[PDB]
C-alpha cells in the first residue's frame, strides 16, 4: 501493499476521472499543480 | 454470506500475522532451483502475473521467490508523463481513496476515516503540512510490480520508520479495521518539490512486509520495535538527496 | 543457566502476551465470590505482600482482584518530605537504573543503551528538552503499591499514549530485550515544574498492562493502535491541571 | 511495571546514597534543586 500520498493544502489538483477502484500505472498522470 | 466474511476478519484477529510474515520471507529467500520456479510459476497463473512486461520474462531467470517479487519492469512499458505540471502515479495497482483531507481526517472507506497525526505516528508538525491537503491511496495486489516510483522531483528531507501491527491490507479489512494503515508497520518519506511537501508512505502488510528504500536498503526486517527518524538538508547542500520524477524510489519484499 | 535462561526468554517471545494480558484483566475486572479472595491470599503468599501497610488489611473487602492489586495506602505511612527543594521519589519499588542521559543515550543495562528520542515515540522537541539531562527508572514489583506520585508540583501539559508491546519488566528481559522500555506500551506525561520541564513515564508489562491517570482515567485498555497526544495551559488558565508534590497521578493494573 | 522520569540538563541534583537495586518508597528523598 500500500502506497499513500499526501499532498499540502493547496497546491495540487487529482484527475477527475480518478474514483475508487481506478487501474494505476506507473508514469500515468495523478494530479496537476494549481494556476 | 456476511458469516464468511466475517469468518475472514476472524482469521484477521486470531492468526500469528507476524510469525507467518517471517516464515514466508524466509522461504522466498531461499536459493531452492525447481522448487521456487515451481513456486512462482503457480504464483504467476493464480495470479495472472503478466510477465511480459517484465525485463525478464523467464520465470527461470529468479533465483529466489523475493527476487521474482520485486522483478524489474521492461523500460519501454512505463513512460513518465513529460509536463514537469503533472504529477505521475508512484506505482501499479489500484486506487483504495483518493480526496480531500478533510480537516486532518483521511478516508479509509465508508464510514472509516483516519487522522494525519495517527497517519504520521503522532508528528503534528508534519500533520500541520497537510491538513486539508489532498492524500491518494494505492494498493498493490500480489500480481502487480512491488517497486515503487517517485510521482515528481523531490529532494528527500525526513523519513520515519513507524513499527505497527501486520493486518492484511485488502477491500474488507479496509471497510472493517479501524486505523489500518496509522497501524500497520509503515516508512513515511517527506519530499521537498515544486508543489510543496509530498508524503510517500509504504506501509507493510501480512507476509509482504519487508519494506526497502533506494537511499537506505532494507528497512525491515529487523523490526527493532521503535520509532526511528532520519533526516536530510535542504537541496544544494552536502548530502542532499535528489530523485527526478519517475526514478525509483523503493518497494516491497515478503518478510 | 545461560540456556535455561535462553528458553526463558524464548518462552518471552512465543507466548501470547497480549492474550495472556487480556485474560487477566478480564477476571481481574469480576466480582467473583471466594474466587477473588482465594486469587488474592495466593498472590498475597506467594509475593509476600504486607496488608498491614494497606488502608484496607482484610483481603476480603476487595471486590474484585484488580482493586485489591490498586489498593489504597496507609495515608500514615508514607510521609511526603516537606522541603520545597527536594523531589520525593514517585512510587513503591527498586531503582533499576539513575544517572546522567549521556548526549540522548539512556542506560537499560551495562551494555545496553536506548535513545530518549526511541523513548519519546520519535518526538524531538520533547527529546530536545532533556538531551544530556538526568533520568531514574523505577521497578515496581508484584509485591508493591502499585500507584504512581507526582516527585514535585507540576502543571499538566502534555500526555501521549504509545502503542507498543507487551513484554515482561522482569529485570533478567531488562539485561537482554533491547529498546524494552522504548518498545513496549507505555503513557507519557510533561509537567512544567519549578526544576524545569519534567517527565513521568509509566510503563505497561505483561499481565499489568493497564494504565491510567487521575486526570483521564483508563487510557488502555483499549488498545487503539496509534499514538494519541492531549495538551494543558501554561496553568493559572482555564482548563489548567495542577499536581502537588506526592499527590496521585496515576496507577498500573490487570488487564 | 516501570516508571522513568526525565529532569533538564542542570536543574536537579539526584542523591548520592542512591544507586541500582536501591529500595524506592514513596515519600522519601530522590533530588534535590541545584539552587
Amino acid at each position: 501493499x500500500t502506497v499513500i500520498n499526501l499532498f499540502a493544502p493547496g497546491k495540487v489538483n487529482l484527475v477527475e476521472q480518478l474514483e475508487s477502484l481506478s487501474v494505476t500505472k506507473i508514469g500515468q498522470p495523478l494530479a496537476v499543480s494549481t494556476e | 454470506d456476511p458469516m464468511l466474511n466475517s469468518f475472514k476478519l476472524s482469521l484477521q484477529y486470531i492468526l500469528p500475522k507476524l510469525w507467518l510474515t517471517r516464515l514466508a520471507g524466509w522461504g522466498a529467500s531461499k536459493r531452492a532451483g525447481w522448487l521456487t520456479k515451481l513456486v512462482i510459476d503457480l504464483f504467476v497463473k493464480y495470479y495472472k502475473v503478466d510477465m511480459k512486461e517484465a525485463q525478464k520474462p523467464d520465470t527461470a531467470s529468479y533465483r529466489t521467490f523475493n527476487e521474482f517479487f520485486v522483478r524489474p519492469l521492461r523500460d519501454e512499458v512505463r513512460p513518465i508523463d513529460t509536463d514537469p505540471n503533472v504529477l505521475v502515479m508512484p506505482a501499479d495497482g489500484v486506487i483504495s481513496q483518493l480526496g480531500k483531507i478533510e480537516e486532518d481526517k483521511i478516508l479509509q472507506a465508508k464510514g472509516h476515516n483516519y487522522s494525519l497525526e495517527a497517519l504520521l505516528a503522532g508528528n503534528y508538525l508534519m500533520a500541520d503540512l497537510f491538513r486539508n491537503g489532498t492524500f491518494v491511496t494505492t494498493y498493490l495486489s500480489p500480481r502487480d510490480y512491488h517497486r515503487v516510483h517517485m510521482p515528481c522531483n523531490g529532494i528527500l528531507r525526513e523519513m520515519i520508520y513507524v513499527p505497527g501491527d501486520l493486518f492484511s491490507v485488502n477491500h474488507l479489512t479496509a471497510q472493517n479495521v479501524p486505523n489500518l494503515f496509522a497501524r500497520n508497520e509503515r516508512v513515511i518519506c517527506l519530499f521537498d518539490t515544486e508543489f510543496g511537501p509530498m508524503a510517500q508512505i509504504l506501509v507493510g502488510a501480512t507476509i509482504v512486509g519487508s519494506i526497502e528504500t533506494v537511499w537506505a536498503g532494507t528497512i525491515t526486517p529487523p523490526r527493532e520495535g521503535i520509532i526511528k527518524r532520519w533526516t536530510w538538508p535542504a537541496g544544494e547542500n552536502d548530502g542532499s538527496v535528489a530523485l527526478l520524477k519517475g526514478q525509483e524510489m523503493g518497494r516491497f519484499k515478503l518478510g
